[PDB]
RNA sequence: CAGGUCUGUGAUGCCCUCAGACGCCCUGGGCCGCACGCGCGCUACACUGGCGGGGCCAGCCGGCGCCCGCCAGGACGCGCGGAGCCCCCGCCGUGGCCGGGACCGCGGGCUGGAACGCCCCCGCGCACCAGGAAUGUCUUGUAGGCGCCCGCCCCCACCGCG
């Protein structure tokens, strides 16, 4: 279960629908902020279907897709899921690596 | 003058009680679960507590006289400490909307009137004031 | 006509001002200008460390830029103090501006 | 005259010799819809000093902190307040808290995600300074 | 190492309470709250009943700390 | 095409007048001076010690 | 509050025979003395009536000391500003003290007046010069100095 | 003058002619806080109210420091505490606490290679010792206990008045002129 | 002094580099990681204290009103304005307790292009019950306690300078 929505219904759930749902970032984010072309333009490649943006955050569509995500170095893999809708895959995506002293 | 031969805090405790019998103010009991200042962290437990503030505010606004003073003025007179930090605590103002609260009822009352920016004690609110204040006495 | 200019000194150096005070007084004493009315000094302060890099026991270098300024109050016809800033003696580096 | 032994309400045995507004404050370490007062408050009166609480008013206690809105509770309360999986918002109390809390730490894990693997590594989260005070107990 | 009374004392005991402390010739809160082992928040509300009864005056009364000596009680 | 990649705004670029230097511009008075260059130019300015 | 020319703009005329001004620690006491009936008045309040509870002694000092049959016959409105609450009270028996010797003036009765007040506490009539030192660079306090780590 | 608005200093002569001269009642004020400096001049310590530097001695461990208004309040509290219980003058009460707690003989090397030798504690010493023993006894006792601060003050002045060795300061006065007659 | 600064400088010798740039920009990420050792600090270890109302006091120097919101903050305007400590009355009352506030789960804001920044609400409730060998600062408005401003600054001080 998502934030009340079921998966199928999450998944139909409109971007400015599954808003007020969403945390205060995302209403920011989405709302009143809003975002540029080219983050739009990178769902839009979501769309195409049948990165660098950290900042961008997830959209409910996009799920079962996986995006790859630059670190600063390589393209980390990171696949989409349910439960992390609406959150920022800048924390899904890792910079860094283990302690390993 | 007579708001000052009586003791502040003897007219305070006496004027909370009057403004609860004559039903002045009458307590919003929607703030009456909410605590005043982010500064504090346990809440009143007076219960009585809005009509002590309430007799508190209109003595500050009586002896403001024509000086007019603004809500969030009276607000930084409520201002604490926010103690419960590691990070050093600072002064925090009080909560505006239960002064709001308070000096809308007076201008309701018309104990206190409107002024240019804030409201200041209107004669017939200063009537009670000084009357309650000699009978003290 | 009869208006009220008001004539502002700024200046960094109290003897310069004071000098300034001296001549606008005299000029306009018979137009009535008014004692000169001292501003609290603007001891705008910078404070920085004497070094260039970071070593050494820290040191401060304390600088204090104190501003003065009088205003003065004339009430009078205003071709006249047009030409009273041209009598007053011209200090260098000081400023007089009028308003109405 | 008037004193009573500590009750066992909510899993922990409540000390009726503390203040009731208090007493319940350590409630199995768990729960806390009152902040120190508002649950009581609204139903009873504080400073009780507890044990004599009557058993019915001890029931009307229960069933606010159960149910919040029921009683018009302030809905910024809450220890839960959006429900990441259920989309509603109520006081999560006692052995619940810790469940809760198990399914987030799970779901962090479950979508890999840093505060996850910083929370399995047992790195702090939130907390970014480890170069002097990660020393902790000699680890982190 | 508490005075675990806390709340109204017991039942028949607390008027040999009352008693021990209408013994002493000078009370404090404190002094009760240690000698009874009865607890200083049980103390102050003790001690506004023996007030009211005239047995003891404040001699001096303060938020920090209250005082009392016997008025009389002297035969 | 080059415009775009060109001085893009991430921030403001401000610098200390005489220096240059981004680092400590002290622009307490709107005197944007650096801390070290303000040194060198401050009996020009006219601030002055005790 | 500093040392701002707000003399008459509490209270307009009023006969005050004198406008004493009573200094201690960056606090200053404006007290206007007509005659009256041995009334005082600070800040628009009873004197008897000050913050401190523990100080409102020090401020009824000078009346004790020179007795009361001599103050009686004074009115003095004293308005208080800056310094903090002790100092206001220092303030205030200064500056009611300087005010009432202002009646006796040049008198031989003064000379003894100063002399009985002079007696009791010294300073009552006379400013306490101590003043706050200035915060020195490397150390939180005026004279303190940060901890050494080495040597 | 009636300290605390309750005392007379009329009776409060002090017996030890050794420490009458450093003791002074004369100069008492209602309310112990007379701001003339003491730090001032050598001697001038000695001429001040006995009762206000117990009231300065109060204010210690630096998160109490300053707080003259509240330490003077506790001996106020104390000083009932004593007349309720001694049922004498205690202002007079603790001029002979203090006469008591100050040790006349103390150990310092002189001009030694670590041997201490015997030494007179300067009678200003002792007055200092005295008060200081008396509020530190007293700091320690309710630094962990329900006991207030008015009560143990109240009671280590009430017992080095006697001499009862209970008196912190009593003990430490025993303590130092014990091992000042061994080094002797 | 061969102390430090060529990375403040259209200060600068010489070497390197010098269109696949060590020019200058553009996106992303780091400097802020962390088995650990150490240097400033900060908050505590409680009752001379915590917690609730009430009084209310500055100075370097300084804007406000009204309405809404639990606060945080916002909207709409205009011409202005002010601390803690302490005092006073309650409460808890020697219990790691209501001392303490580290952590950690939702949530509400803000600033910016964008959080990982900050603020705040209900939880959650770490050590620490006074610190060994050592060591530092300080003589009157000083120490210490207690606030407040400014510098840098989108936001942000446990820092510096006042």
């Amino acid at each position: 279960n998502f934030r009340g929505v079921e998966v199928e219904k999450l998944a139909t759930m409109k971007i400015t629908d599954i808003l007020p749902k969403l945390n205060a970032r995302c209403r920011r984010r989405i709302g009143k902020h809003g975002l540029s072309m080219k983050h739009l333009r990178f769902v839009n490649k979501l769309r195409l279907r049948r990165t660098h943006l950290r900042d961008m955050i997830i959209f409910p569509e996009m799920i079962g897709m996986t995006v790859s995500v630059y670190n600063g170095r390589q393209f980390i893999p990171v696949e989409i899921k349910p439960p992390m809708v609406g959150r920022a895959l800048r924390e899904y995506s890792m910079s860094y690596k283990i302690v390993s002293h | 003058s007579s708001v000052t031969r009586v003791p502040a805090d003897v007219f305070i405790n006496s004027f909370a009680a009057h403004l609860k019998n004559r039903g002045i103010i009458k307590c919003p009991a929607f703030t009456d679960y909410v605590k005043t200042g982010v500064s504090r962290q346990y809440a009143p437990r007076d219960a009585d507590w809005f009509y002590i503030k309430a007799a508190s505010v209109i003595r500050h606004f009586y002896i403001s006289g024509s000086h007019s003073i603004g809500v969030a003025g009276l607000a930084r007179k409520y201002s604490s400490l926010q103690k419960g930090k590691t990070t050093p605590h600072h002064t925090k103002r009080a909560s505006c909307k239960v002064i709001r609260s308070i000096v809308s009822q007076f201008l309701g009352q018309k104990l206190l009137i409107a002024g240019e920016r804030g409201r200041h004690i209107s004669p017939n609110g200063r009537k009670m004031v000084e009357d309650f204040a000699e009978g003290l006495q | 006509m009869h208006q009220k200019y008001t004539i502002i000194v700024v200046g960094k150096d109290l003897k310069l001002v004071e000098r300034y005070v001296k001549s606008i007084v005299k000029e306009g004493r018979a137009f009535g200008i008014s004692g000169p009315c001292r501003a609290p000094v603007r001891r705008l302060t910078i404070t920085t460390r004497k070094s260039p890099c970071g070593e050494g026991t820290n040191t401060w270098h304390r600088f204090e830029l104190r501003m003065y300024k009088r205003t003065f109050w004339v009430t009078c016809g205003g071709n006249d103090i047009s030409t009273i800033l041209s009598k007053t003696v011209v200090i260098p580096g000081i400023q007089v501006t009028v308003e109405v | 005259n008037d004193y009573r032994d500590l009750l066992r309400m909510f899993n922990t045995n409540i000390q009726g010799k503390v203040v009731l507004e208090c007493a319940l404050v350590g409630i199995k370490g768990i729960g806390r819809r009152f902040a120190n007062v508002a649950l009581k408050k609204a139903n009873i009166d504080v400073h009780k000093r507890a044990g004599e609480l009557t058993a019915a008013e001890e029931d009307a206690l229960m069933k606010v902190l159960e149910d919040p809105l029921s009683h018009g509770i302030p809905a910024w309360m809450l220890n839960r307040n959006n429900d990441f999986e259920s989309g509603k918002d109520m006081h999560i109390l006692v052995n619940t808290i810790a469940s809760t809390h198990r399914a987030d730490l799970e779901r962090l894990r479950k979508t890999r995600c840093e505060r996850g693997v910083r929370h399995h590594h047992n790195l702090k989260v939130r907390g970014q300074h480890t170069k002097s005070t990660g020393r902790r107990g000699h680890v982190v | 190492k508490v005075d675990y009374p806390t709340l109204f004392a017991d039942e028949a005991a607390m008027n040999e309470a009352l008693k021990f402390i209408k013994n002493s010739k000078c009370i404090t809160h404190t002094q009760i709250c240690e000698r009874l082992r009865v607890s200083v928040a049980l103390a102050k509300r003790v001690m506004r009943q023996l007030v009211k009864s005239g047995d003891f005056a404040i001699v001096s009364k303060s938020s920090r700390m209250t005082i009392f000596k016997n008025m009389t009680k002297k035969e | 095409m080059r415009e775009t990649e060109f001085c893009t705004h991430i921030a403001h670029k401000r610098e200390c007048r005489i220096c240059g230097n981004y680092n400590s511009v002290y622009r307490k008075y709107g005197l944007f001076i650096c801390r070290r260059c303000f040194k060198e130019n401050a009996g020009k300015i006219g601030f002055v010690k005790l | 509050d500093l040392l701002e020319r707000n003399d008459i703009e509490v209270r307009e005329r009023d006969k005050y025979t004198v406008h004493t001004l009573g200094k201690k620690k960056n606090s200053v006491a404006v007290a206007f003395v007509k005659a009256g009936k041995g009334d005082i008045l600070v800040n628009n309040v009873p004197l008897a009536l000050v913050r401190p509870e523990i100080l409102r002694t020090k401020v009824s000092e000078p009346i004790m000391i020179l007795g009361e049959s001599l103050f009686k016959g004074l009115d003095m409105n004293i308005k208080v500003a800056g310094g903090g609450h002790v100092s206001q009270i220092y303030a205030v028996r200064q500056a009611i003290s300087r005010g009432v010797l202002a009646s006796v003036k040049d008198e031989a009765a003064r000379s003894e007046l100063r002399a009985k007040l002079v007696s009791y506490d010294r300073q009552l009539v006379v400013s306490d010069p101590r003043r706050c030192e200035a915060k020195k660079f490397g150390g939180r306090g005026a004279r303190a100095r940060r901890q050494k780590s080495y040597r | 003058v009636a300290l605390f608005n309750k005392w007379p200093l009329t009776d409060v002569k002090c017996q030890d002619e050794s420490l009458e001269a450093y003791i002074s009642i004369d100069n008492h004020s209602f309310v112990p806080h007379s701001a003339g400096r003491w730090s001032a001049k050598r001697f001038r310590k000695a001429k001040c109210p006995v009762v206000e530097r117990l009231t300065n001695s109060l204010m210690m461990h630096g998160r109490n420091s300053g707080k003259k208004l509240m330490a003077m309040k506790t001996v106020g509290e104390a000083f009932e505490l004593i007349n309720l219980y001694t049922g004498k003058n205690p202002v007079q009460v603790l001029v002979d606490a203090v006469a008591n707690s100050g040790p006349r003989e103390d150990s310092c090397r002189i001009g030694k290679g670590v041997r201490r030798q015997s030494v007179d504690v300067s009678p200003l010493r002792r007055v200092n010792i005295g008060i200081y023993n008396i509020a530190t006894g007293a700091r320690k006792a309710a630094f962990r206990k329900v006991r207030p601060f008015a009560e143990c003050l109240a009671e280590e002045i009430m017992n080095a008045a006697a001499g009862a060795d209970k008196s912190y300061a009593i003990s430490q006065r025993n303590s130092v002129e014990r091992i000042a007659v061994s080094n002797r």
